DNA sequence: GTCGAGTCTAGAGGAGCT
DNA sequence: CGGGCTCCTCTAGACTCGAC
């Protein structure tokens, strides 16, 4: 079984060579065979062994076609077949006009001819154009929709809308959303209209795809982020013409170009109300077979452009699956929202006494005007404004005694009562407080008033001055052009206190223990500040940058070193930088993760597995999320989602990041998934590989990072990682910015950030000598920039083509690092559709019983059954194999290398956590899952593992 | 200790210096508590019912007798956790064999010290299903630390620590950072049924509560917090010299004056303000009734060491215009407002707290 | 006997069906309070509280421990007097030594019988012997006031004159109960004997202003029973319906629900059950239950308890928000809206 | 007629992921 | 020339509308 490389690297084993590539290779050129072991041993590599991993006899199943090209491409052709049949349907049909008058019943609607409206039960149609308004004021159920068939014309009434109660149930069910049901339904941003259809909930998959134009623009014509905002700037410039942005408006001025796609100005849907949208029914109803028709002509101009671009029927048959996410949840959704948000609240109000207490202790210098000598509180507005407008003992009192002491009381406060005529109509607020407290304090009329400077946050310009932050002895300082700084006293070229600051800082220096006298990001004196010097902050970017905060967690560090101080002492700058670390993601995606679209299955829905299974609860609620990802949303044709593409991974002292860990799968159901090992460096290594000599291996480059294991932390990332110092997870930062163009700057800058210990001049020399290295990775920037500057850059595996706005002939020379990027993160994008298309057909093939979860770029995640978790991580190899056999077939390699043949690890487990073995122990989660939710740690296998337990066979 | 003078003086303490020392506070051998200590743990008292059994469905009230009686001679109680358990199978009834449920208390128990101290303490016993004992007590752990962090100016202080019984039955500690060293403030006990079945002897049909559809004996936790040593920690939490007592737990809110004249209208005025705070739940400090005039420094900081939040002053111009002085405790900052509004505006300043 | 039954039935009086016994509730010897007499006792306290010491601006409250140690071998407290005068020469500096001032109490004493624990409601009024009489009968009415003002017939609460045994005069007060009457507070005018005896010498600490001189002051005692009050009130307010005051009864609304879907109906509860406690309305949480017995029962049940009105929460409830409102002094069912309920709750308690 | 509060928008800088 | 994205809060400017 076991062969080898000309260059002596280990490759696949006879029993998979031959079923994969054949017999019959032809002998390697002896020429190139020389000249790829003289290029090894001109940097010292050539003559270095590697162990024999252990070969693999495996019967994989007939790969039909003639090669693995026909094969993938009769896969995604059987495939793609029932619905690119619906979409030429679509194509090819003409419409009735649209209706004067909609239907108000609840339900589907059918338009027969001459506009006769009538109940359908569903749309009996294999191909829909689809749009759903959705009222934001209520919540997240649907409100209405309308629907484009071949034939005819449909529309969609809630009973939310239909009619009237005084409450509707707050958890969604799918008893609540659009019934729906071979079927394609076609949209503008279609994740969106996909998540209020209530068959995509079931666990049990029907034969739905979904079709996004917003997709195919990005794939046709996309735009990058800066040259998004240089388009929207000016709403060589002949790419402002080819694109446009993602605006049903801009797509459909720039493909169809018709009169303008015209929006209500009212937004009675985002900023309205239910009354609102049952008073406007016909004109909303109207605006929304408007744009069903827009997107139906986009997607007329658009079908034919993007399978001339992107012809590979791979490309359409993994889009098709991408947009099929699922990621089932349960009850433990709820907790952790709750968990989190309460932890949250704990930590802020906690901060937020610590700054109220500096803040109201600040307001008695007002008195004596003593601020003009705080070297802090001297320039912030100390202003008041004035208020406007327009005996012996008696005895017991008797009982009239009383009654009359209090009604003539009672009367004489309120005579007074009459004077509030005297008062402006405009409460005034906090006239007898100076001018900077007044604004920390939220105005009485507010539903959320909280007393005394409620407002405060660390991110407030007042917050380093309330808390009289120094920098190394140095009061802190901002100037509206250079951010944060620090001035330095005693120069001598409300006025700044320059002497209290000199008193100030003779203390620090005679108490510390210290000492034209400081060297920092210099002294820009544009600002002036009399009698001092002001030093910018040294920001983590550059010298150039500006510092936002001095509470950034790049302060941390120097905050623990001791030359960021808080004037308080102690534990009160270090308790506010932890509070702000700890608080920093849950504060800006709380409100994205907390407004998830969630619908619970109801029992009736759940599958037998799940209600039979021992663990079934019979108290608990399984419901589901579909993301809303957009399967093509940058210019390399990424997937985009604003909350699990982002969400964040457990961190022991980060709130709220055990969000992924939520995702749990129902009872009788695994999560079967696996990461692709080092993807694009190794797609570099082998584009690489393939322009130099056709070998693996054959440029240094690919040496390195085919030869190691990621276990025995001889793989090109942990070897860099221990060459520099810096951790793995750092390592790919620096190694990915080496090859997407990053100066030798970058790199210096980088390894002061990471390693504390290296100064600016072992960084600088360490950043010189890995960027020195006619070198290691030359062909691969060769082979990529020449596929960069082609006439039109494609795709080496699947041929799909660059954005129309960024080919040179539109481009003088401009935006090149974003193309030679696009090469292999589009590589990358062509790797995740061939492994979809291959999973799918394996599933389809051998019978198991599970389907696509989410695939976060590298990572691929499937919802299998309990009894098919080994056949499913047969399969996830295989399909592996499979792909990292086509992408060297491609390249004309015909040979692959044992190592990269296989996934490291199959990880099964029933959550999405990054690694099995973590108890995601979080500040919202501080027991941790397994004892808190119950969670067990998954496990991981290895090929030969799953190939013990499996047999070898998928058949079972 | 300037703070014990300024409790003395302010009557938030009884007795002399003598007898007010660290140890004689800490074990309940002093003399007692003035007006203010009263007030201030009885803020404290309202505080723990509202968090502890107004919100809850489950949690009910316990009246546990201040004598042991019978086995020879009786005994006064040192723990509020026995004379709870004795109502276990009664409150069954209530909640009708559901479970969770608890039993709170506010009691005092008197501890030997040979002299004796009598302790102000707040218990929970809480009837929780075996299998959700360690969640339980995880929650309550949260929730009471959480509590205690609540009033505090630097919750920082309150600390906590797990810790373990001599039979091997997880529990916690909660505590104080005072000046001097940590003390003991609560404790939680996950104590299991052994106290139930030691204390009702023979078949356990009749200590079955119902965890879901599965009958069960519960496991007993126990809380027991410290009211007196609580309000110890606040007083040295909160503390020119000013108690940043929280707007909840300062024993008095508002702190009436007067002008010079008229005294006729003014005094009719302020006996109807004072009047109408009363009705609305603030505690006022009848300053416009004392005999010695003297000036507002002194006065600001009379008011300031006993934590008067605000300081209302009625001049002779409230009767023209209607507005009146208020001054406030933790910007001393003194604002004109409407003597109209003045209600409106203190109970939401004490709410929104 | 019958309301005795329902007390100890409906969680007014914890304990046995035979550890219940008239002289045992009558003594403080009784195994205790259900969470139902608990509350009512609560209230009763902090009525006694707000009309005694909040509205008063020379009443201020008093910390008397429990144990008097000391030769006389630590004892017991007996009463909430002694305690105050030990209170008295150091509770002049709140007043600035001015006269009359009081400190009040509510707490244990300690009477043997057993040791049978009562806690009492007490009031020591320092005047000056010059109007100390004109001051035991205005402190007289006030507490008769007091009493009969909950009172559904308040002709019970009857009031009689004392002479002390060494002459000093004082006022008792009695409930009427179905046996006869039982003394539930009594007003004494002691004068300056114990300050005296408990401070021999030095007179000039004890000297108060009264006015422009200097006397010592002739103390009053007020004290009364919250536990025996507790005992006259229930006999006061018993179809078998507890009729308690709006401002004495433990527990005011029970919340319910009557139909399906159950958890829809619940959130309704719940949100309601949260509004309501939020503004210091005591609910009983009906809702709860799994197992519905009859809405008749459910009505006799909670008009045992004491409880002033039953909501109902219902499908319709969801539809236009109606919930049922059942009266339990007038037995009267009607439908409101559920958003008016809080309102009317309060308005109605505060009318009373 | 004029002036201050509510609103609305856009830019800067920080922080998640791959 | 690290790249591609996503979204958040804070601040300053501009505009509008009602009240003196
Ligand atoms: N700072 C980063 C992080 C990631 N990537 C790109 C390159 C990677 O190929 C891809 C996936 O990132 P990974 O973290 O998976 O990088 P590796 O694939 O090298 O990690 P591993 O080998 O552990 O999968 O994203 C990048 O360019 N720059
Ligand atoms: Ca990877």
């Amino acid at each position: 079984q076991l062969r080898l490389n000309p260059l002596l690297i280990q490759m696949l084993s006879r029993g998979l060579h031959e079923q994969i590539f054949g017999c019959g290779g032809e002998m390697p050129d002896e020429a190139a065979v020389q000249r790829s072991v003289e290029h090894l041993q001109k940097h010292g590599l050539w003559g270095q062994p590697a162990t024999p991993l252990p070969d693999v006899e495996l019967r994989l199943p007939r790969l039909f076609g003639g090669n693995l090209d026909q094969h993938f491409r009769l896969l995604a052709q059987k495939q793609s077949l029932p619905y690119l049949e619906a979409a030429a349907s679509l194509l090819e049909a003409q419409l009735p006009p649209e209706p004067k008058s909609w239907a108000w019943a609840e339900g589907w609607t059918r338009y027969g001819p001459e506009g006769e409206a009538e109940p359908v039960a569903i749309p009996e149609e294999r191909a829909l154009v689809f749009d759903v308004e959705v009222c934001l004021a209520e919540g997240t159920c649907p409100t209405l929709a309308v629907a484009i068939s071949p034939s005819a014309w449909y529309s969609w009434c809630s009973r939310r809308l239909v009619e009237e109660r005084y409450s509707w149930t707050s958890q969604l069910s799918p008893a609540d959303l659009i019934p729906l049901g071979e079927q394609l339904v076609v949209g503008h941003n279609v994740s969106f209209d996909r998540a209020h259809i209530r068959e995509q909930y079931l666990i049990q998959d029907s034969r739905m795809r979904f079709l996004d134009t917003m997709s195919m623009h990005m794939a046709i014509s996309g735009l990058s982020s800066f040259q998004r905002s240089l388009w929207m700037g000016a709403k060589s410039w002949d790419w402002m013409d080819i694109s446009s942005a993602n605006n049903l408006a801009d797509v459909h001025n720039l493909y169809v170009g018709g009169p303008p796609l015209e929006k209500e100005p009212r937004e009675l849907f985002v900023k309205g109300s239910m009354r609102d949208i049952r008073e406007n029914f016909q004109d909303l109803m109207q605006y929304c077979a408007r744009d069903v028709w827009a997107t139906f002509e986009v997607f007329q101009q658009q079908l034919p452009l993007f399978l001339e671009r992107c012809p590979h029927p791979v490309t359409l048959a993994g889009m098709l699956e991408m947009g099929v996410s699922y990621l089932p949840v349960n009850q433990n959704w709820e907790r952790y929202l709750t968990e989190a948000q309460n932890t949250y609240e704990e930590l802020q109000r906690e901060m937020k006494k610590s700054l109220m207490d500096l803040a109201n202790d600040a307001c008695q210098l007002l008195s004596g005007e003593r601020y003009k000598e705080d070297p802090w509180l001297w320039d912030l507005e100390w202003d008041l404004q004035e208020f406007k407008q327009k005996q012996e003992d008696p005895g017991p009192p008797s009982e009239e005694e009383e009654l009359q002491r209090s009604v003539t009381a009672h009367n004489r406060l309120q005579q007074l009562r009459s004077t509030t005529d005297l008062l402006p109509k405009r409460p005034q607020h906090l006239p007898g407080h100076p001018g900077w407290y007044r604004k920390l304090c939220p105005r009485l009329d507010d539903p959320a008033w909280a007393p005394g400077p409620s407002l405060l946050s660390l991110q407030m310009r007042v917050t380093p001055k309330l808390m009289a932050l120094t920098w190394d002895g140095f009061p802190l300082h901002y100037s509206d052009s250079h951010g944060w700084g620090y001035l330095v006293p005693g120069r001598r070229d409300v006025t700044c206190p320059y002497r209290a600051i000199e008193s100030l800082y003779r203390k620090h220096c005679l108490e510390q223990g210290k000492q034209t006298y400081h060297h920092g990001n210099g002294p820009y004196n544009d600002v002036n500040i009399p009698g001092c010097w002001f030093f910018k902050l040294p920001h983590k970017d550059g010298n150039n940058y500006n510092v936002g905060s001095p509470f950034a967690k790049d302060f941390l560090p120097k905050m623990e070193d001791g030359t960021l101080q808080a004037g308080p002492g102690g534990a009160s700058g270090p308790r506010a930088l932890e509070i702000n670390k700890m608080i920093s993601f849950w504060r800006n995606a709380h409100k994205r993760i907390s407004s998830q679209m969630v619908v619970w299955l109801p029992r009736s829905a759940l599958p037998r597995v799940v209600t039979r299974h021992p663990s079934f609860d019979e108290e608990g609620h399984y419901g589901a999320i579909l993301p809303q990802v957009v399967t093509a949303g940058t210019i390399t044709r990424r997937a985009v989602e604003p909350t699990w593409l982002t969400a964040s991974n457990a961190r022991p002292d980060r709130v709220g990041s055990e969000l992924k860990a939520m995702v749990q799968a129902p009872p009788g159901y695994v999560l079967v998934g696996a990461d692709v090992d080092s993807q694009e460096l190794w797609i570099a290594a082998v584009l690489g590989d393939a322009h130099f000599a056709g070998m693996h291996g054959c440029t240094a480059f690919g040496w390195m990072t085919l030869q190691g294991r990621k276990s025995r932390g001889t793989d090109l990332h942990s070897k860099t990682a221990a060459t520099v110092g810096i951790s793995r997870e750092h390592a790919k930062i620096f190694n990915y910015g080496r090859i997407y163009g990053a100066g030798q700057s970058f790199a210096e800058r980088l390894l002061m950030q990471f390693n504390h210990r290296l100064t600016r001049q072992e960084a600088a020399e360490k950043a010189q000598q890995m960027y020195a290295v006619g070198g290691t990775e030359s062909e691969m920037f060769n082979k990529l920039e020449s596929i960069a500057m082609s006439d039109t850059p494609r795709t080496p595996v699947l041929g799909c083509c660059i954005s129309r706005a960024l080919e040179p002939s539109v481009v003088q020379g401009e935006f090149i690092t974003s193309r030679v990027n696009w090469v292999v993160q589009s590589s990358a994008v062509d790797y995740l559709h061939l492994m979809l298309v291959a999973m799918k057909w394996l599933f389809e093939e051998f019978a198991i019983d599970g389907r696509f979860c989410i695939s976060i770029h590298d990572e691929v995640r499937y919802l299998v059954r309990e009894e098919d978790r080994y056949r499913a991580a047969l399969a996830l190899q295989i399909t592996n194999l499979l792909t990292r056999c086509m992408f060297a077939y491609k390249l004309g390699l015909n040979d692959l290398p044992q190592s990269v043949a296989f996934f490291s690890a199959v990880d099964i487990d029933q959550c999405l956590r990054k690694e099995v073995t973590m108890d995601c122990k979080t500040p919202s989660n501080p027991t941790g899952m397994e004892r808190r939710y119950g969670i067990p740690q998954g496990e991981a296998l290895d090929i030969y593992q799953i190939i013990e337990l499996t047999k070898g066979s998928l058949e079972k | 200790e300037a703070l014990l003078e300024i409790c003395q003086r302010r009557h938030f303490l009884s007795g002399s210096k003598q007898q007010l020392s660290r140890d004689s506070l800490l074990s309940g051998c002093h003399p007692g508590f003035g007006p203010l200590g009263v007030e201030l743990r009885k803020n404290l008292a309202a505080e723990w019912w509202t968090s502890v059994v107004v919100f809850r469905e489950q949690v009910f009230p316990v009246d546990a007798l201040h004598h042991k009686p019978g086995p020879t001679s009786g005994k006064l109680r040192e723990n509020l956790l026995h004379g709870a358990l004795e109502h276990y199978v009664n409150c069954l009834d209530l909640v009708n064999k559901r479970l969770p449920y608890g039993l709170a208390q506010i009691g005092v128990c008197f501890h030997p010290v040979k002299s004796i101290g009598e302790k102000t303490e707040a218990s929970l016993v809480w009837f929780t299903p075996p299998r959700t004992s360690n969640q339980w007590l995880d929650f309550w752990l949260r929730h009471r630390l959480q509590w205690w962090r609540k009033f505090a100016m630097s919750p920082s202080n309150f600390s906590s620590s797990d810790c373990q019984d001599e039979e091997g039955r997880k529990g916690n500690k909660l505590y104080y950072n005072f000046p001097w060293g940590k003390e003991l403030i609560e404790t939680l006990w996950n104590l299991g049924d052994h106290e139930l079945l030691h204390m009702y002897p023979g078949n356990v049909s009749k200590l079955h509560g119902r965890d879901g559809r599965k009958n069960v004996v519960p496991c007993v936790l126990s809380v027991n917090g410290d009211l007196d040593r609580g309000m110890l920690a606040y007083l040295y939490d909160s503390f020119r010299k000013v108690l940043k007592l929280h707007p909840c737990l300062a024993p008095i809110k508002v702190a009436l004056d007067v002008g010079r004249g008229p005294t006729l209208e003014l005094r009719q005025v302020c006996q109807g303000l004072f009047n109408e705070l009363l009705e609305n739940g603030i505690s006022v400090w009848p300053g416009y009734l004392e005999t010695m005039q003297s000036s507002l420094e002194q006065l600001y900081s009379k008011y300031d060491e006993m934590s008067i939040l605000f300081t209302v002053l009625v001049t002779e111009t409230t009767l023209e215009n209607g507005l009146i002085h208020l001054r406030s405790r933790d910007t001393t900052m003194k604002e004109m407002m409407h003597i109209s509004k003045l209600k409106d505006f203190l109970i939401k300043y004490i709410s929104s707290a």
